[PDB]
RNA sequence: GGAUUUUUGGAGCAGGGAGGCAUCGACCUGGUAUUGCAGUACCUCCAGGAACGGUGC
């Protein structure tokens, strides 16, 4: 399991708990957030620090979270980029 | 690893959590159990396009949670030890 | 095996309501109720969500794609739980 | 018993439908297992079963052979009722065959005559001679020809019979001794004596 | 779990009987009473249906045991 | 478990199926998951012939006959 | 039966003695209702005291033996040992229950009935 | 009695064209040759194309596996 | 023709929808006795026409010299004994 | 035979032939119409035909019910507030019952949805104008004796009785 | 651990919610692992939940009476009023 | 082809660009680096194409199973 | 005692916008065909009418 954690597609998630870098998620709600992973699982829940998140309403919106839990059927996309840096 | 187990810990913290159906909830946490289902107390409680209305008591099934939004003081480094 | 579950195979042989996803309200006689709700009923009358009515002699629904089932009050007298 | 007919007008034979999985079922299961429990006594006979053969298509019914001269047909799926009992032979009855299609049954025993079997009724349809004990038979598996039983008999030969006719069609002689076994190989094509 | 099994019956003890005595727990649809015809007697047990569960299980709970014609009978649900 | 669907082997039906989708045939056959074969099917009206309605998307079936 | 279903559907006062009036076992949980009504005090428990006359029974009498504990003590235990079941030991845990707040030479007692002959 | 994947092992077999009802979603169905498919009714579709019904439109794709998921209904085509 | 459960009509206006036919149709053969069911069409082969299935065959019988020639629609409809006998009645007498 | 909640309670019950849920309350001999409580508001259709009922009256609030059969009973007199107890009444048979007056058909207008309407074998019948009174005091009727309500009638009842 | 969370609310008078935005309100008597529910004396709401509203609390209440509704399209519970003692 | 099926497909599809649909019409193209028995999909140098047209360039993605419409090689 | 009849779950996420367009269906006037023994998407055709009804943007 750990295996498929590391090199399988979750292993996004993987290497940004690690290196503590930052990645996008595009969300169900339309919304994305903007954070570091400081935890992730199966379903791809995750417990987020220093969230941006943002959204649109046309005007656009954001708001700071520092922490944060999500649970993960709401997920569409989650990137990884040169982001954090 | 299972994160439910992580939130199962968070008995007795005030959290927001935002729903799938976009309603917002602001309570304090009773009882979080495998299923995610959650139950508080002392709760307002904003569904879309409402003003607050509060209760003594609200139980959510896990499934129509979108997020929980936690107390900036929480510990987490320590809640992520088993 | 759920305790409403065992209450619903009690109302066989009862005329029940049941409400579908869809919103589509069918009456009529329960005649088999399966473990994960799926429905045979006979003798149905249907309401749309428009309002109108019609008659059917037989119809089977899907468990998942009922939102819910009014049973009788004779049901009513599982009180151990 | 009271057997008669069950449900509606099913017969015992037509439908497996309860059973969990599917007799329509492709043939390969799973990956196979092998059994650690007994379930079914089944009884009836007071002698040892003689032969067990399932059923054409799919294992929905079984039947036995009793050398008491009796023929049982049974669940197959661990369940009590036995269908409908046959009887009509003299001697042990040493063979059986089924009909591709499942309605015609097949029997050969030690009394020199080889009965043809209404499997819905128990009905005995036909009967055919000759001097020789008859062993193993079989029916032709070929849907063009579901007519044909081929018999293999003590007396070395080999016998196909027209079941229309009742008539010999086809005498195989050149087998010695006795003749034990016979399958097809490739339906229709051939056949291993 | 409307259908009781009462065993431990007295011969003298017939449907009149047990309607009398389980009446008072509720409304009763069925009595059914297995006969040896060769003897015309009951075979010491019967079969009573309430028309509530509710009622056939406080019925269970006051009856089991109790006495009937002199000796103690058995109450439970049938099946 | 499988679906108690043998009642309505080899009669004609009435499929609801989701998106307020309609079609009428002969039902041949069913699994577990309810996956339905449906023969001779007519979309409501165009024939679409023996066709194969996957379960998840079943909402309701009626019999046009009398089982 | 069916006047009895269609005062129900008139069901409180008033109710209860058009119950009283109308009164098996169907008058003894009338009784227990006309209790559970009444206590909603001592009349209720006379109440109670009429449903005994009614009379299953003693299960409810027990029950009215829960709502009030300490209301009659030495007496409530006579009206348990007068009831008379042939095993019945259930009232023993009764007793049982009696005495862990209750202990006195009545305890004692209690204890002797305990030596009687059941498991 | 038929069972609804082998109709579909059928499909395979014959290389029959086939047309996929989505799930909700009417305007697109989904067209190809059946190569192969999984125990989630995951199909491996052929020389594919999107069929727009209300722009009588059709989008070309090649190569498609198509999840499940979307699977409303299966049907054969002449083309 | 023997006298039967059912009643074969033709001759009747076929403008009317079928759904309409069949409750008018309905609604004026219940002062007989009652109606099991009605079969009728509007294929080339089946339009104008009608079987109506009574539970009494003493129903049957009375309608037939009632309504024969009764103007329904416009027309004067032309009653009959079925040939045959309807499903529905063969499955509820066996 | 009066008609009571345990008669309902026993009669039969069906979907009849133009698929709606009917009961049967076919020759009973009622003499009064009562009780309906009983039926819980759950049927399509109610058959009375064959009774001996005098007045159609006595109905409690019963929104289902979209068509009455009242076939070869007694019916004399039409009660004023239908429309208030039967909202959706659709078809009304009253073939060979008592109507004798023009004017006793009166409160039949009050019925909105009625569109089936059938007062054959009544006295009434006969009475000069018959038709055209039916279709401008009732306009809501489309068939009336299944006959097709046209629109040369209903002009040719609009000037008689304008 | 103690899984009384339901068991605690069962008997009481119960306003459920649900995913369409209903609200139904009886006595829960009993649930399960899927969270279908058993309501007694149940009605069902749509326009408010009354906070005393001046005007009026109710509209569009329909009487449904004995209810099993599937967890699927449950959302939310709150308590709503003590057990009725009957 | 002799049996094709799903699972092999996308293996032999992992190291090739794909383009890959989901249910609420987004379109993403990239270098499918991986996919995993939930089928679950990682795209490298992912490009995004909203209404078939290039929307945004986005890099390193997961794409969640449960959005998956379809996956087309490219 | 996490592998299809409970309790280690296959769930999930997605709806406002505006104050004409597209499709489907009865439908209403005239006139006209059809007279046949049935178990039903729907049911003649021809001309005219829609300040009709529903669904989506």
């Amino acid at each position: 399991e750990e295996e498929e954690f590391n090199t399988g597609p979750l292993s996004v998630l993987t290497q940004s708990v690690k290196n503590n870098t930052q990645v996008l998620i595009n969300c169900r709600n339309n919304k994305k957030l903007l954070g570091r992973v400081k935890a992730f699982d199966r379903h791809c829940n995750m417990v987020l620090e220093n969230v941006k998140e943002m959204w649109t309403e046309p005007v656009n919106k954001d708001r700071y979270i520092s922490k944060m839990f999500l649970r993960g059927d709401s997920v569409i996309v989650v990137l990884r980029n040169p982001l954090i840096a | 690893m299972k994160l439910v187990r992580f939130l199962m810990k968070l008995s007795h913290e005030t959290v927001t959590i935002e729903l799938k159906n976009g309603t917002q909830v602001h309570g304090t946490i009773t009882g979080v159990d495998v299923s995610m289902n959650t139950h508080l107390k002392a709760v307002k409680m904003t569904l879309k396009n409402r003003e607050p209305v509060q209760l003594e008591t609200l139980s959510i099934r896990g499934n129509n949670i979108r997020y929980f939004i936690l107390p900036d003081s929480l510990p987490l480094d320590t809640l992520l030890v088993d | 095996i759920g305790v409403p579950i065992k209450v619903l195979h009690e109302a066989e042989g009862h005329i029940v309501t049941c409400e579908t996803n869809t919103g589509e309200v069918y009456r009529g006689k329960l005649i088999e109720a399966e473990d994960n709700m799926n429905c045979q009923m006979s003798n149905i009358t249907v309401t749309y969500r428009d309002g109108r009515v019609a008659q059917l002699e037989q119809v089977y629904i899907r468990g998942s794609k009922i939102r819910f089932l009014i049973l009788p009050d004779m049901l009513k007298n599982m009180l151990k739980s | 018993v009271k057997e008669m007919y069950d449900y509606q007008g099913r017969s015992y034979l037509h439908i497996p439908q309860d059973v969990g999985v599917n007799l329509r079922s492709t043939m390969p299961p799973e990956k196979c297992y092998l059994p650690k429990k007994q379930i079914h006594v089944w009884s009836g006979h007071t002698k040892g079963v003689s032969a067990v053969r399932l059923f054409p298509l799919s294992g929905h019914l079984l039947l036995s052979c009793s050398m008491d001269c009796k023929i049982k047909l049974w669940e197959v799926y661990g369940e009590r009722r036995c269908l409908r009992t046959f009887i009509g032979h003299s001697k042990a009855v040493r063979d059986i065959c089924f009909n591709t299609a499942g309605t015609q049954f097949l029997s050969a025993a030690y009394d020199r005559y080889l009965k043809l079997w209404d499997t819905e009724t128990g009905q005995c349809i036909s009967r055919f001679t000759n001097r020789k004990v008859p062993y193993c038979v079989k029916f032709n598996p070929d849907e063009d020809k579901q007519n044909l039983f081929v018999a293999g008999m003590s007396d070395k030969k080999i016998v196909q019979w027209d079941i229309r006719s009742g008539e010999i069609v086809q005498e195989y002689d050149r087998h010695l001794g006795a003749v034990n076994t016979i399958v097809f190989v490739d339906e229709n094509r051939r056949f291993v004596s | 779990k409307r259908v009781l099994y009462v065993g431990g019956l007295a011969e003298e003890v017939d449907d009149k009987v047990l309607h009398a005595a389980f009446i008072p727990f509720g409304d009763i649809t069925d009595i059914q009473i297995p006969l040896d015809y060769e003897t015309e007697k009951h075979r010491g047990f019967a079969f009573v249906e309430f028309e509530l569960a509710e009622d056939a299980a406080a019925a269970i709970d006051n009856m089991n045991e109790s006495e009937l014609f002199g000796r103690t009978i058995r109450v439970n649900l049938a099946k | 478990h499988p679906p108690e669907l043998k009642k309505f082997m080899d009669k004609k039906l009435s499929l609801k199926l989701n998106g307020g989708r309609h079609v009428q045939g002969i039902l041949r056959g069913f699994d577990p998951f309810m996956n339905l074969v449906i023969d001779e099917c007519v979309e409501m009206q165009n024939n679409i012939g023996m066709v194969v309605i996957r379960g998840n998307s079943i909402i309701m079936l009626e019999a046009l006959e009398r089982v | 039966l069916r006047s009895h279903p269609l005062p129900e559907t008139a069901v409180f006062l008033k109710l209860s003695p058009e119950s009283a009036e109308e009164y098996y076992l169907k008058s003894s949980d009338r009784l227990d209702e006309a209790a559970q009504r009444l206590a909603t005090v001592n009349d209720e428990r006379f109440v109670s005291k009429a449903g005994k006359s009614n009379y299953h029974e003693l299960c409810d009498l027990i029950s009215q033996n829960p709502d009030k504990v300490q209301s009659l003590n030495v007496d409530a235990i006579i009206r348990g040992g007068l009831t008379r079941f042939t095993d019945q030991l259930g009232k023993l845990w009764c007793s049982l229950a009696d005495y862990y707040i209750r202990s006195g030479h009545f305890e004692k007692a209690r204890d002797v009935y305990e030596e009687a002959i059941r498991t | 009695m038929v069972q609804p994947i082998n109709l579909i092992f059928r499909y395979l077999q014959n290389r029959s064209r086939i047309q996929v009802w989505l799930y909700e979603q009417v305007n697109m169905r989904i067209e190809g040759c059946i190569i192969g498919f999984d125990e989630y009714m995951n199909l491996v579709l052929d020389d594919a194309e999107e069929i727009h019904s209300k722009t009588k439109s059709r989008k070309q794709l090649g190569r498609i596996m198509l999840k499940g998921d979307n699977i409303t209904l299966l049907q054969s085509v002449s083309n | 023709i023997r006298p039967n459960h059912t009643i074969y009509i033709n001759n009747m206006n076929d403008k009317i929808k079928k759904e309409e036919l069949k409750r008018s149709l309905y609604a004026l053969f219940s002062q007989f006795g009652h109606v099991v069911d009605i079969v009728a069409l509007k294929t080339m082969k089946m339009r104008g026409q009608a079987f109506v299935i009574f539970k009494e065959l003493g129903s049957s019988t009375n309608a037939l010299r009632q309504l024969q020639g009764f103007p329904f629609y416009g027309k004067p409809m032309r009653i009959q004994y079925a040939k045959t006998d309807s499903d529905i009645i063969s499955k509820m007498r066996g | 035979v009066k008609l009571t909640a345990e008669l309902i309670e026993q009669a039969a019950q069906y979907t009849n032939a133009v698929r709606d849920r009917e009961l049967d309350l076919r020759g009973y001999k009622i003499p009064v119409i009562e009780n309906l409580g009983a039926t819980l508001d759950q049927f399509d259709a109610i058959d009375f035909s064959d009774n001996e009922i005098r007045k159609l009256d006595g109905f409690p609030l019963l929104r289902r019910l979209k068509t009455l059969l009242v076939n070869n009973n007694r019916i004399c007199r039409i009660g004023e507030g239908l429309d208030q107890a039967l909202p959706c009444l659709t078809e009304l048979i009253l073939t060979n019952n008592s109507l004798v007056e023009l004017g006793d058909l009166d409160p039949l207008a009050s019925l909105k949805s009625l569109t089936y309407l059938s007062i054959l074998r009544n006295p009434v019948t006969n009475k000069k104008h018959y038709r055209l009174y039916v279709i401008y005091k009732v306009p809501q009727v489309r068939v009336l004796d299944f006959q097709k309500v046209k629109l040369k009638e209903r002009q040719e009842a609009e000037k008689m009785f304008k | 651990g103690k899984s009384s969370k339901m068991l605690q609310h069962i008997d009481y008078r119960m306003r459920c919610i649900l995913q369409d935005g209903r609200i139904f309100i009886g006595t829960f008597k009993a649930f399960d692992k899927h969270m279908n529910l058993i309501l007694c004396d149940c009605d069902e709401f749509r326009k408010i939940k009354p906070k005393n509203s001046k005007q009026a609390e109710r509209e569009e209440k329909r009487v449904l009476g004995l209810v099993l509704l599937r967890g699927e399209n449950l959302v939310s519970m709150t308590v709503e009023g003590p057990p009725p003692k009957d | 082809s002799l049996p094709l099926n799903p699972k092999p497909f996308l293996n032999g599809l992992t190291g090739k660009p794909v383009m890959v649909k989901l249910k609420w019409g987004m379109e993403y193209k990239g270098y499918l680096v991986s996919v995993d028995g939930y089928m679950n999909m990682q795209l490298a140098n992912t490009e995004e194409y909203i209404d078939g047209a290039l929307s945004g360039h986005l890099g390193e993605v997961l794409i969640r199973c449960n959005n998956v419409l379809y996956i087309r090689g490219v």
